[PDB]
RNA sequence: AAAUCCAGGUACGGGUGAAGACACCCGUUAGGCGCAACGGGACGGAAAGACCCCGUGAAGCUUUACUGUAGCUUAAUAUUG
RNA sequence: UUGUGGUAGACGAGCGUUGUAUUGGAGUUGAAGUCAAAGCGUGAGCAUUGGUGGAUCCAAUACAAGUGAGAAUGCCGGCA
RNA sequence: AGGGGUGAAAUUCCAAUCGAAAUCCGUGAUAGCUGGUUCUCGUCGAAAUAGCUUUAAGGCUAGCGUGAGAUCACAAAUAAG
RNA sequence: GUGUAGUGGCGAGCGAAAGCGGAACAGGCCAAACUUAUCAUUAGAUAGGGGUUGUAGGGCUUGCAAUGUGGACUUGAAAACGAUAGAAGAAGCUGUUGGAAAGCAGCGCGCAAAAGGGUGAUAGCCCCGUAUUUGAAAUUGUUUUCAUACCUAGCGAGAUCCCUGAGUAGCUCGGAAAACGUUAUUUUGAGUGAAUCUGCCCAGACCAUUGGGUAAGCCUAAAUACUAAUUAGUGACCGAUAGCGAAACAGUACCGUGAGGGAAAGGUGAAAAGAACCCAGAGAUGGGAGUGAAAUAGAUUCUGAAACCAUAUGCCUACAACGUGUCAGAGCACAUUAAUGUGUGAUGGCGUGCGUUUUGAAGUAUGAGCCGGCGAGUUAUGAUAGCAAGCGUUAGUUAACCAGGAGAUGGGGAGCUGUAGCGAAAGCGAGUUUUAAAAGAGCGUUUGUUUGUUAUUAUAGACCCGAAACGGGUUGAGCUAGUC
RNA sequence: AGUUACUAAGGGCUUAUGGUGGAUGCCUUGGCACUAAUAGGCGAUGAAGGACGUGUUAACCUGCGAUAAGCUUC
């Protein structure tokens, strides 16, 4: 018996087309170009799911160091004071949120100087 | 499928799976060899495992 | 059972379909590699064809046949080992056509053979015997008649 | 399951698809378990004993 | 109306790298979109290449290359003393 | 506890398509298809609803395959 | 009228193509060489070495994977002397 | 039997004859001694009878025993079976939905027919028809029965008197079927050339012996291969890029002078009720109206997906160096397969396509315009190995074929595997071969079989697509060249 | 310098609509393969295959054949 592949091809092609939306030119009409765009976007997102956390960590370091320089103490000295003695388990991101609430990070500053 | 007669003539089977053969240089022009070679090549012989696999599917 | 749940005891193997799967399942052209005669159509070189060197069957001498046009004047052998375990006595052709041991539409010569002491008295009728078989059958007071 | 194939069963029971008649030497395992309900005449019950 | 056409919104210098980059890295410069000319490039378009080399490939031709054979020639034999 | 980069390959485990044999079920109170939708999936896939359709399909088990399309300087039909 | 014709003879023509026409069949001609070979998740995971070969893009055996089985400290690696 | 005996650059590859099991199963007729007539019986020719063969027979001369039996066989009649038109052939209402009931629910009925088809949606009882019973003027086919035919008949006694197939077989040189690539066997192009059955040859050279059938003349149904066609049916075959090339007004249009090649193109609706009529425009046409359950049912006529072309809701862009996205991220618009919502994305972080073949590819390597459809690892037979089952400790097991729903299954042990091997073989045997030597060494020291599936593979085009060519048959001198 | 009303000649994204194009799905007046039988040739009394012609019904197809979409017998 001759067997056709009608529904399965259409359903898979429509699903793959639906998987991407918001492309430029004829990158959302053809199945082939849509698959290419999905592959590239997925690989880029795979690398991003690590590069974003790297960049966010760098940004947190930058924004902590900004206030640290404003107070007059270098970032390395502050981390040494946190590590060498006065043991504290404080994420480098949490300290940033303490800067948006005044008198908290200032309290940490007045504490670490002991 | 058709067992080659050229292979059926020079290979006789043996129980448990094996073949027997006569060595070369035995019954031909070889006066330039020692008597040790002559009486060593007289005895029957067998093939290697690789050649056994090669011949087994052909027979 | 009924014809809605019939399933055997886990006997359904897997096949190698070489037409689907670019990187999934099996290879795109499995058992063939790439850039080769074994991969091209009408390949599968001859089993005895090693290609370059002289074939093994041509490098060795041949065993002749001292009986041109003959295999042997075949006669049926009768081992003393297995017959003892079989419940029979006074063995002739008609005895051996009973338990489907010899042909019932043709006749061939019979030769007794083997060496094993008997515990039940039996008498044999064959054309050829053996010395060890002779002493084995004489131990159990058996008899055999030389039949032409 | 009849042994003599009388005309009483041959003439009738040829209209209903669900049920039908068959001789002993013609039945099959697929046909046997396709029934889910069977009637057997006692006459064959000795013969089936002999042949297993 | 056409060949072609992986889609593209399609600058340059230096270096770089499958060894000569519209995209790579570093600098430079540049409103969006047409018009009419000009061929610098996009190793452009046009044909699985005819200054080759492998195919234990084809084709045609040649001679003291092999094996033949048409035809020519000689002998025995039959028609036929 | 060891682990879980990976072609060609080796092996294992599965989906889906058409039809067939029981087995039930759905169907002019609107099935197949189709589009859309801000679902379920470890995967092919599976769903729910809304517009178009006016006649057949779905489920649990095996069976048999012209069975699963991105290239083939491809083929057809249509359109830049 | 094609292992042919015609040729003031260039390999010129023989229905736009002629170093041998076109057409049908043998003929799914052969093709160590091109290109392509489509469902999906899991475990392991190599080579480009040797020998032989009218062999050099090829083909075999061995070395080098994988699956099943066996080897129980005599076995193979990791250390020191 | 068997992939056996063998055959072959002893390579590729080729491959029987026996026997057995089976399907069916009948053997007869001329010439040739003699004999009869007519040929001036010098006839040698035309006819007549007999004789049809080897457990040799026939012919010559005498004897009985019987009109036996068969046909493949001449013509009439009868019987039966049919075939080419046929006929008869049962059983339902009510209600709801719905345009339409035939569905769906309540109560029914027939059924040797609840095979099929059509009927305003999915009918055992609406219809045709289906089981069953049955029918033939004529043309015919088959078998059986009788008679008409044709031909057709068993056993002897004497006796070597005669006959039993001529350019005939072998022989020599060259050719062909036999598995053999030419050897017994058969055939023949050329030369050679006997026997009268007592003899001739056969048994893979050849003679002797042993046994067999009698060569040089003819015919013969039966099992067997096929299907254009008729009739019926069936199909785990196609359902309009498939399947015959042609679902149709296809071998058509067309291509080329010809031979030849060669397509594509089905669907309104329950029924045309196919749009009366009005309006706008010289007109097709469209909008209303009309029929219809429905004009996304309108003759471009089932559904109309994607590439493609425009339209509109909202958002965004005119200092912008970009494999066009990804992650955060402002405003705006809204509010949803009820979700820590979606769409738009001014900005920042990051940045080199997809298969291919390649040591190495974003490439200045190639392939792709896109979308849609079609479009490449099977089957037959045999082998080996794995997985699982039946079976059994003298096993397992069927092939063809007969029986039957173009069904398993029963009947079918023919044969095959293993049950003892060693050796080239004779031959021997738990031993065998080499052997002076049972030394030593090599091989044995019984330990299964048919299946279903999977993997590879042997022959068949054997994963898919792609040559320049070869040979065989055809058609071309109208173009051109030559000749008349 | 800059926030920033109005900007879109045009284009981009999502959504919805219309046309183009007939994929998909339904069935089909037909195709192929076989089973059971029959039958396995026609023909100089003119074949098969064709040309031509025959209409109230043009034209095509079909049937037919100076008796022309047919005639006679049973």
């Amino acid at each position: 018996m001759r067997i056709k592949g009608g529904k399965q091809t259409r359903v898979r092609r429509k699903k793959w087309l639906k998987q991407a939306s918001g492309s430029f030119g004829t990158r959302h009409a053809s199945y082939k170009v849509a698959k290419q765009t999905v592959i590239q976007a997925a690989k880029y997102a795979y690398r991003d799911r690590r590069n974003k956390k790297r960049d966010f960590r760098s940004l947190w370091i930058l924004r902590l160091n900004a206030a640290l320089r404003e107070q007059g103490m270098t970032y390395s000295v502050f981390i040494n004071l946190l590590k060498k003695h006065n043991i504290e388990i404080n994420r480098k991101v949490l300290s940033e949120l303490a800067i948006k609430e005044p008198s908290k990070f200032n309290l940490i500053v007045q504490k670490v100087k002991s | 499928m058709k067992v080659k007669s050229a292979a059926k003539k020079r290979f006789k089977l043996t129980k448990s799976g094996q073949i027997k053969r006569k060595h070369a240089y035995t019954s031909h022009l070889a006066p330039h060899k020692t008597t040790k070679q002559k009486r060593h090549l007289r005895k029957q012989g067998t093939v290697s495992a690789s050649d056994f696999k090669r011949i087994g599917n052909l027979i | 059972l009924n014809q809605l749940k019939s399933v055997p005891k886990a006997r359904n193997h897997k096949t190698k379909t070489l037409g689907r799967g670019h990187g999934s399942g099996l290879g795109k052209t499995s058992g063939r590699g790439q850039k080769g005669q074994k991969a091209r159509k009408s390949g599968l070189t001859r089993p005895g064809f090693e290609g370059g060197q002289t074939p093994l069957y041509r490098r060795l001498p041949k065993f002749g046949n001292a009986r041109k046009g003959f295999l042997k004047q075949e006669w049926v052998v009768l081992n003393l080992n297995k017959i003892a375990k079989l419940k029979l006595d006074k063995i002739n052709r008609a005895s051996l056509i009973e338990k489907q041991v010899i042909s019932a539409k043709s006749q061939l010569p019979i030769k007794l053979i083997g060496h094993t002491k008997l515990e039940k008295p039996l008498h044999f009728e064959v054309h050829k015997v053996s010395k060890q078989a002779l002493k084995a059958v004489e131990n159990a007071n058996g008899s055999v008649k030389l039949l032409e | 399951v009849v042994n003599t194939l009388n005309t009483n069963l041959e003439q009738s029971t040829s209209n209903i698809k669900n049920v039908q008649v068959k001789h002993l030497d013609k039945v099959s395992v697929r046909d046997l378990m396709l029934a889910n309900a069977l009637l057997v005449e006692k006459e064959v019950l000795k013969a089936l004993e002999g042949k297993f």
